[PDB]
């Protein structure tokens, strides 16, 4: 489950969660964040439940509370316009994705 | 036969990896020398 | 810096295969999985399977299997990607994706760290 789309002025954070089973989110912490701009592949800066890649400075950041999982986007600007994914594991060597959310900056 | 069974490996799902164990080096060689230490004092000036 | 190189578009009648080609570059093939993303246009994306590229062992979706194969050849480190019996459902963007590391030691091969994308393929079903 994902919401449909967020808005949001620039300046401020945001935040995109993700409401899953137990055994997606629950039983394994293994939670990602991609977006993608149109016509291009998705991008990568969320792989663990919390860490980020090199070059990706701490806009982002990602959390998990329970049964969901959250991304807290620190700020905004007119770059952030992307459909941000999320995606996890949901056992027996199976991954799911979330579904997209667009987000719309003032 | 009638109400017997007999369980047996159906599947495996997922990638297929190898069983081992797992020992600290570091640890197991301190063992080993202190091993050693109260070894060659029951046969002397020899190397075990 | 690595990079993946995938195949041109696929414009054919329902009822064929597709064979779509996954070439890396900058990297070893034997020290990665190699998943694949498909995307509809409109739509969000949707994982489809693995391949250990040590051993040639392999996993699909829930509700891939029957259509879906994997092969890949290690000697000049690429990977195709075989679907059976299309529909026009499967136009869509197609995504060979890096995955995490290969270790022999554990199963990490569900682990979605999918690190490098390449430029994906447009199969388009008339
Ligand atoms: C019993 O003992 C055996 C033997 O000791 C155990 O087997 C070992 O278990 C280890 C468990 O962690 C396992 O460790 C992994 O090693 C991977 C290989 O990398 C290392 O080796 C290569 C060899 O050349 C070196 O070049 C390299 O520098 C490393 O030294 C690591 O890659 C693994 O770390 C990654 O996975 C964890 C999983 O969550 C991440 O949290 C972590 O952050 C790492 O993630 C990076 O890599 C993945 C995939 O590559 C990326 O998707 C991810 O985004 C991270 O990307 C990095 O790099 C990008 C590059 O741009 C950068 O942007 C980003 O910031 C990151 O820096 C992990 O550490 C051993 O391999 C394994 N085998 C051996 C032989 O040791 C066994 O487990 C034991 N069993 C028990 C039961 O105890
Ligand atoms: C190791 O393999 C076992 C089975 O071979 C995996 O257990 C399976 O886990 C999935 C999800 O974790 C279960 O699916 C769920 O089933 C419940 C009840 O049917 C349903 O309500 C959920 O919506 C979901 O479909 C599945 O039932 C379960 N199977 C068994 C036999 O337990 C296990 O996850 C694997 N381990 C790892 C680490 O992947
Ligand atoms: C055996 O070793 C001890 C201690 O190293 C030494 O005092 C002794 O002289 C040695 N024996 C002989 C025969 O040299």
């Amino acid at each position: 489950t994902q919401p449909a789309s967020v808005s949001g002025s620039p300046g401020q954070p945001i935040t995109i969660s993700c409401t899953g089973t137990s055994s997606d989110v629950g039983n394994y912490d293994l939670v990602s964040w991609y977006q993608q701009h149109p016509g291009n592949a998705p991008k990568y800066m969320i792989y663990e439940v919390t860490k980020r890649p090199a070059g990706i400075s701490n806009r982002f950041s990602g959390s998990k509370s329970g049964n969901t999982a959250s991304l807290t986007i620190s700020g905004l600007q007119a770059e952030d316009a992307a459909d941000y994914y999320c995606c996890s594991y949901a056992g027996s060597s199976t991954v799911i994705f979330g579904g997209g959310t667009k987000v719309t900056v003032l | 036969g009638p109400g017997q069974t007999f369980y047996a490996t159906g599947d495996i799902i997922g990638d297929i990896k190898q069983a081992h164990c797992n020992i600290s080096e570091e640890k197991w060689n301190d063992t080993l020398q202190k091993v050693g230490i109260e070894l060659q004092k029951h046969f002397p000036n020899k190397t075990i | 810096q690595v990079q993946l190189v995938q195949s041109g578009a696929e414009v054919k009648k329902p009822g064929a295969s597709v064979k779509v080609s996954c070439k890396a570059s900058g990297y070893r093939f034997t020290d990665h999985y190699i998943h694949w993303v498909r995307q509809a246009p409109g739509q969000g994306p949707e994982w489809m399977g693995w391949i250990n590229t040590s051993s040639g062992r392999s996993n699909f979706a829930q509700k891939f299997q029957g259509r879906v194969t994997m092969t890949r050849d290690t000697s000049i480190s690429t990977a195709y990607m075989e679907l059976n019996r299309l529909k026009s459902d499967d136009t869509a963007v197609y995504y060979c994706t890096t995955g995490s590391w290969i270790s022999l030691y554990y199963d990490s091969s569900g682990y979605p760290n999918f690190d490098y994308w390449g430029q994906g393929t447009l199969v388009t079903v008339t």
